[PDB]
């Protein structure tokens, strides 16, 4: 329950959530889109 | 102008299984030929496995009857 | 014993052609559903304009 | 001497046979691992977001 326990944990409350910038993680998301579109992750 | 319903979600959870298969498989004919290229080599070390066999067992079973015939003669 | 050794590979191999033909024929499915919906939507959205 | 030294000799060319290149699993190997450290970051980006 990651998901659950980190976005509990991540929601002081107020200034967590809003220090944060958007542009920054649109670029964290594109570039994290960008390595998983040719990581092909395995257990080999 | 820019472009039932657990229809779209399979179709999206299909092409993101798709997407998982990010390994190159354009060369899949090649692919076939060397696989059919390989099971024919397979097939034949097979029937070499066999005719060795064979070969074991069938040579000592004759030369026993080779010398028991000729020897008496 | 090298042969069955290398026959964890060749069943490897065997999975990723079946795997990706059956993925082949689901993403060709999955497109035609989506067309199928989207004609459906655009049909829809003619309607409601 | 001749019989153990034949089969010294026919077991070191089996150990050699056995673990001839011994490069090209550690390629995979380390291949595997350069895409896992990508997946994990990509996990760390998505746990970002």
């Amino acid at each position: 329950e990651s998901e659950i326990k980190d976005a509990e944990t991540s929601c002081l409350s107020e200034d967590e959530l809003r220090e944060l910038d958007v542009e920054l993680i649109e670029s964290k998301i594109n570039e994290l889109s960008y390595y998983v579109e040719e990581t092909n992750v395995d257990i080999g | 102008e820019d472009l039932d319903t657990y229809r779209e979600r399979s179709k999206q959870l299909n092409e993101k299984f798709q997407e998982l298969r990010k390994k190159v498989n354009p060369n899949i004919m090649n692919m076939i030929e060397n696989v059919e290229k390989k099971e024919a080599a397979l097939k034949t070390m097979i029937k070499t496995i066999e005719k060795d066999k064979m070969k074991i067992q069938e040579t000592i079973s004759k030369l026993n009857e080779y010398k028991r015939e000729t020897l008496v003669k | 014993l090298l042969t069955e050794e290398i026959e964890p590979k060749l069943e490897k191999l065997r999975n990723e052609k079946r795997m990706f033909l059956e993925f082949q024929s689901t993403q060709t499915d999955l497109e035609k559903t989506e067309r199928i919906v989207v004609s459906y939507e655009y049909y829809n959205i003619k309607h409601k304009h | 001497m001749g019989q153990i030294e034949n089969l010294n000799e026919v077991c070191l060319e089996k150990e050699n046979r056995f673990e001839i290149v011994d490069r090209e699993k550690n390629s995979l190997e380390s291949g595997k691992e350069t895409a896992l450290e990508f997946l994990e970051k990509e996990k760390q980006l998505t746990l970002l977001r």
